[PDB]
């Protein structure tokens, strides 16, 4: 005994029941890019934080 | 004392080229006075930058 639904015996109509899950993606146009190296002492901000 | 300011380059009348021609006409950007101080705006670094 395990308590989890691993394998179910289901009716056809109701193959598409286990979609309830949200998904958000991104559109083609856009780009992703990672700023982890920008990390370097020696710039400057052009304002200056408090 | 330097500044920036638009300005025209004269256009004088040619109604008569003798009297025209017998005064020195010129024009420099040479100022006699430094403008009112209510109407200078001060420009720094750190203005520009923000």
């Amino acid at each position: 005994f395990i308590n989890k639904r691993i394998v179910e015996r289901v009716r056809v109509g109701q193959i598409l029941a286990v979609l309830n899950r949200r998904f958000v993606a991104y559109k083609g146009k856009m780009r992703i890019m990672d700023i982890t190296q920008s990390l370097k002492m020696g710039t400057k901000l052009a304002a200056p934080t408090v | 004392q330097v500044y920036m300011h638009r300005d025209m380059l004269p256009e004088p009348r040619l109604d008569d080229i003798e009297r025209f021609r017998q005064e020195g006409f010129y024009y420099t950007n040479m100022l006699e006075a430094p403008p009112e101080i209510d109407r200078v705006v001060q420009y720094t670094y750190e203005i520009a930058r923000l």
